[PDB]
Parts: structure tokens; sequence; C-alpha cells
């Protein structure tokens, strides 16, 4: 036989979905059959397959042509939202395991809110104080690195909780950021989004403070 | 003279009479003499200006037994800051002032006593920031997780001997090397505890105790993510690293409770590399 373990296991796999498509039975997912077996393997593989629904698993046009679909800035913008919301849960395990010793260790205990994980991940990769920070702390952590995080983890609501306890010295960023939370597709208004621009390129398009810029 | 020199009195011009403050000490100081020797005026108004300032320190001990500090912090914070602005006051004058750089033998016991003097002002103020440090966490909860020997030593702890006898250098070495042990567990952050050790109570902390600390923060981390799988082969990989470089510095006690930990995540081949290690680094000629 010329198949390796790997390919044996995708080779059933597949014939099962012939099989389904010959006796006329339900379409199933392929996607899903094919994850079935890279869980046999390190999960550099399973990760992949993770990624491969995610971005696939987009509201289409059924018997529509694939050119179509493709060009449509309908489904183009939904690719964006999927890609981001992998790359931020995708960032959310990073910051488990870097807590944690493992994702098991993580479960037991049980996973702590967003905001409770994030502030015991600064901990770590930030023990000492940078002098460059700006807007005080928050319950012993910089402002903005808290805000980064979370909305790096895709959790904006433990940001602007974060914003909340820091009312007085954000200034009017909570008038914006809050506005931003509501817009869907992560848009601001072309006005509240010249306001904020403007103010940014007028005098911090340098400041100490990287997670400021960043956010 | 020096008090006033030091920025006393000017809780109530103010340059220019500290700097005069400053002249009248240098220059009607005095001078050693043989009488055995006399040292100069000088000598005796730092020791009696220092000795005034921890007055409220020295015989005091330095905990209440549920655990709390004699003094309060608040006081110790002032009492620290006087001591450093006189030590600033002596570096800005090292030049100037008679008897603190090196220069017979009365000149000679002088530069010895004055040197004396300032080294316990720099452990006056390690002392202090130690024991700052130490209420800044649980001390109770690190006192419960002690042994009798070490709890009695602590119980009847002086400031003087905090400052200047072994045994107050000793203990604080191992009350730092337990308080960085409950921080792990705690977990808020390892490396901010760490800088914080590193420098301001450096020559009592020691750098291979903070990457031993740096060792045993991705153990304990390693047994706290335990469940997870793919996320300890880098915190244990990592503490093999930080464990491997202070290898030839290892007390036997921390290299038993790393390879006990070791066992528990089944990291056999691992915890056997640094016990080899270890040994190497304690005798390299063979």
């Amino acid at each position: 036989s010329s198949l390796d373990n790997i390919e044996m296991a995708y080779a059933r796999q597949i014939y099962i979905y012939n099989e389904k498509i010959v006796n006329g039975h339900l379409q199933p997912n392929l996607v899903d059959l094919c994850a079935s077996v890279a869980e046999l393997d390190d999960k550099s593989i399973s990760d992949m397959w993770t990624m491969v629904k995610q971005m696939t698993d987009v509201l289409l046009t059924p018997a529509t042509d694939a050119l179509k679909n493709r060009s449509s800035v309908e489904v183009r913008m939904e690719f964006v939202r999927q890609a981001l919301a992998y790359l931020e849960q995708s960032y959310k395990n990073y910051t488990l395991v870097t807590v944690f010793g493992n994702l098991h260790q993580a479960q037991l205990g049980g996973v702590p809110g967003t905001y409770q994980l994030v502030r015991s991940f600064l901990n770590i990769k930030l023990p000492a104080p940078l002098p460059g920070l700006q807007d005080g702390e928050v319950e012993g952590h910089p402002v903005w690195a808290l805000i980064y995080y979370c909305m790096r983890c895709g959790d904006l609501l433990a940001a602007s909780q974060v914003v909340n306890r820091a009312q007085h010295q954000l200034g009017e960023f909570k008038t914006w950021f809050q506005e931003y939370m509501n817009s869907k597709d992560r848009r601001l208004s072309p006005a509240t989004e010249n306001k904020l621009r403007l103010h940014y390129r007028r005098a911090l398009r340098n400041n100490t403070d990287p997670y400021k810029r960043a956010v | 003279a020096l008090a006033v020199a030091c920025g006393q009195g000017s809780d109530l011009m103010d340059r220019n009479t500290e700097n005069l403050a400053r002249a009248a000490f240098i220059e009607y100081g005095g001078q050693p003499r043989l009488a055995s020797v006399r040292l100069s005026s000088r000598h005796d108004a730092l020791a009696l200006y220092l000795t005034r300032l921890v007055r409220t320190l020295w015989k005091a001990k330095v905990v209440q037994v549920d655990i709390s500090s004699t003094i309060p912090t608040s006081k110790l914070v002032t009492i620290q800051e006087n001591v450093e602005r006189l030590r600033n006051f002596l570096e800005a004058n090292k030049s100037t002032i008679q008897g603190l750089a090196p220069p017979d033998i009365a000149n000679q016991k002088e530069h010895q006593a004055l040197h004396a003097l300032q080294k316990l002002m720099e452990s006056i103020s390690e002392g202090i920031s130690f024991v700052l440090m130490l209420f800044d966490e649980r001390v109770s909860d690190i006192y419960a997780r002690l042994d009798a020997v070490s709890q009695q030593q602590l119980k009847d702890l002086t400031y003087e001997q905090l400052f200047s006898q072994t045994p107050g250098k000793e203990l604080a070495k191992v009350l730092v090397k337990a308080i960085v042990n409950r921080n792990i567990a705690s977990g808020a952050n390892v490396e901010t505890v760490a800088d914080a050790l590193r420098r301001r109570c450096g020559s009592f902390c020691s750098p291979d105790d903070v990457v031993t600390f740096k060792a045993q923060e991705q153990l304990q981390r390693a047994s706290e993510q335990a469940h997870n799988s793919p996320v300890l082969r880098a915190l244990l990989a990592e503490s093999l690293r930080l464990f491997e470089q202070v290898a030839g510095s290892l007390t036997p006690a921390n290299l038993t409770t790393a390879v006990e930990q070791y066992i528990s995540l089944k990291y056999y081949a691992g915890a056997i590399q640094l016990c080899l290690t270890v040994a190497q680094q304690k005798d390299r000629g063979n």
C-alpha cells in the first residue's frame, strides 16, 4: 500500500462522503469529515481545519457560480470578520496557555473572565512597569494595555468595562469607543471617525505609550 | 548644620541657607587626632544625626504577632527618605568633605569610620525596603508556612539585627526566598516582583536567586496549566533553561522541589538532565 497512516484515514472519510452521495443521502459537512482525522495527528493540523471551517462558514447563495460568490463585496466582507474572529480566539488560547501551563489546567479551575485573564496575562508579559505608559493604571495595570489585549482577544465588552473605571483619565475616548462597540463592521461614523483621527494625527502621531497608539 | 544642609527646617534663600549650612559643616567640622584616636566633630555629628533619624527603629522589634509591623509603614517611609537625603548629601560632596575621599593614622581611621557609617546607611535603607516589601504581601500567610525556629527568629528580630548582624541578613535571605514562593501561588507577576527585589534591595538579594525564582515560576505555573497539553512543553522546557543557567549555584532544597514537580508532570527525562547538569557545574575540574 502506497498510503501513509494519515492519507489512509482521509481516504476512508472520503469513501463515506461518497457513499452518502452515491445513496442519495444528506450532503454531510466535508470540512467536519476531514477534521475527524486531523485530531489523530498533532495540533498543527487540527488548528488548520479549525481555520478552514471558520473561513468557509459564511452564508452563501446555493446554486450560484463560484466566481460570483468570491467577487461579491457581500461575501468578501464576511471573510474578514471570520478571520478576525479566528485571530482573536486563536490569540485568546495563546493567552490561556501563557497563564496556565495546559488548556486542561485552565479548564479545571475554570476559564476566568476575559478581563481577569488579560490582567493575569499582563502580569507575566510585563512584570515591571514601562516608563513610557500614559493615562495611569486600572487595578494595577496600564489602562491601554488592558484595552488592547482585550480587543485582541475579541472581547470588546471586557475592554469597555476597563474604560468605565477610567472615565476621568481617558477624556473624550469614552464616547468614541462606546460608538465603535455599537456600530457594526468595526467602523465608526465618518464624522466621529474624522474627529478622533485628526486628534491622534494632531499631537499623538508619536506617543510614548505604544498601546495607546495601537488602540 | 548637617541637618539644615539636608533640608531640615525647610518645611517652614533656602538654597543659600542650605549652602551656608554645607559651608559650616565643612569649614568648622574639625579633624581627627591622636589622643586609639579621637575622630573629628564632623564624624560625631554624622553619627549623632543618623542615630536620631532611626532611634524609634533601632531597638524595636520588626513585627508584632495575625502578624503585623511594630512601626507604621508611613513612619518607615519618612525615616528612609531622611536617610536617603543624608546619603545623597554625602555623595554630592564626596570631593569637598574631608574624610569621604581616600587619603596619617588619624585620617586613616577617620576615613574608615565615615565609610562604616555610610555602609550602615545603605544597609538601613535596604532593611527598610525589605520590611515594606514584606508587608505588601500577606505575611501571616508566609508566617504560617514556616518552620518554628524561623518563626521564633522573626518573632524577636530587631531592626538593629536586620541592619547590622548576619542573622538578620540570613533571615532576610530566607524570607525573600519564601515570599516569591507565595507570590507564585498568587501568580500576579513574577518578573515584576523580580525587578523589585533585584535593584532596590540588591547586595541582599542574589541574581542567581531571581533566575531560580524565574525557574520555579514556570515550574509552578506548569503545575497550574497542568491540564493543558501543548502549553507545558514550553513552560517546562523554559524552566529547564532557567535551571541549567544557575546550575553551579542551586541549593539541594530547590533542586529537589524542582525534580519533585517534574515527576508530577511526567517530565522524567528532563529532570534527569538537570541533576546531571547541576553535578558538572559544582565540580567542573572533575
